[PDB]
């Protein structure tokens, strides 16, 4: 037996009933969000702008200061849902260049930042704003990219 | 603290993979 | 100290990111966002030909088994094929809603073992002889079949 | 024609 | 729409979920 | 690195 | 066989979680 | 794409992939 199979399996019942309105722990719904609002985000910013990752430059020592540093700039004002998105997005887009400049051993690195930054800085204002719950609702079903194609 | 506690109490009991639903 | 759910949410949006635009090492982040993506047009491609795939069918605990292998076998009946296959995946997802629908939620880890079950003892040798799950990703890959679809209405 | 409903779905979802 | 009602124990909800391996 | 306020922007307006 | 063998090799090698790409 | 080179070997890919 081969656990590919299991895992497959899982996945994608998972996909299909959160997908088809069924919740316990939410956990499938709130990845699948992410998913979305994080492609809805980089699209965006794709037209009004260039892409994301086309100006980020890193190197292994000087990778750490350039992600808190954009990070920190992103909700020195506050924080509300799109920046969050936005925070995933970037975090995804550090990645991308890494991999592109064959710095692979940062993406780990990135996660755990990403991570703890989520944990120490975000989860607090998640909680006391409706919880993951919350966005699940307002963002769920692509609803930030059908906002959109409405106009 | 852990908002998804509860699929990590299941995934702890159970000895295979857990929907994530 | 730190939330385990803020880990496996990161790596889930960075494994979904690197995997959308083109790195590749194992290809399970591409293997199930292909199958997410076949079962989703398939069906609509069934909804939008006939009813809903989860409209007509029967269950209950002493018969799923049963019913579960009669189906998949008359569905691979005379070969296997990428299709059918897709069909395989979005027939289990149908046959696990309705089971929720109809109160029988525990027989949801069931269905997901026979699945794992017949993928791995009766699909796995014919996957493995026609390019892997590779093949799978190149031909499925970034909604091929939905854009195969409406290229052409 | 039930398996055949989703028999011919996935004979043409083949590409 | 709830999957499980308060009906439900997390063992309960654990087998239903997740795989025996 | 001026950036950050367009990345700021474009979050903002995805708000609902 | 397991197709992912890799993906499975190194998730034992570490103490956490793997990206899946 | 391929995300590692052929000279990479499975422990330095899990140091990159995974985290800790
Ligand atoms: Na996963
Ligand atoms: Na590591």
């Amino acid at each position: 037996m081969s656990q590919s199979n299991r895992e497959l399996v899982v996945d994608f019942l998972s996909y299909k009933l959160s997908q088809k309105g069924y919740s316990w722990s939410q956990m499938a719904a709130v990845k699948q969000a992410l998913r979305e609002a994080g492609d809805e985000f980089e699209l965006r910013y794709r037209r009004a702008f260039s892409d994301l990752t086309s100006q980020l430059h890193i190197t292994p020592g000087t990778a750490y200061q350039s992600f808190e540093q954009v990070v920190n700039e992103l909700f020195r004002d506050g924080v509300n849902w799109g920046r969050i998105v936005a925070f995933f997005s970037f975090g995804g887009a550090l990645c991308v260049e890494s991999v592109d400049k064959e710095m692979q051993v940062l993406v780990s690195r990135i996660a755990a930042w990403m991570a703890t930054y989520l944990n120490d800085h975000l989860e607090p204002w998640i909680q006391e704003n409706g919880g993951w719950d919350t966005f699940v609702e307002l963002y769920g079903n692509n609803a930030a990219a059908e906002s959109r194609k409405g106009q | 603290d852990e908002m998804f506690s509860d699929i990590y109490k299941i995934r702890e009991i159970a000895d295979g993979l857990c929907l994530e639903v």
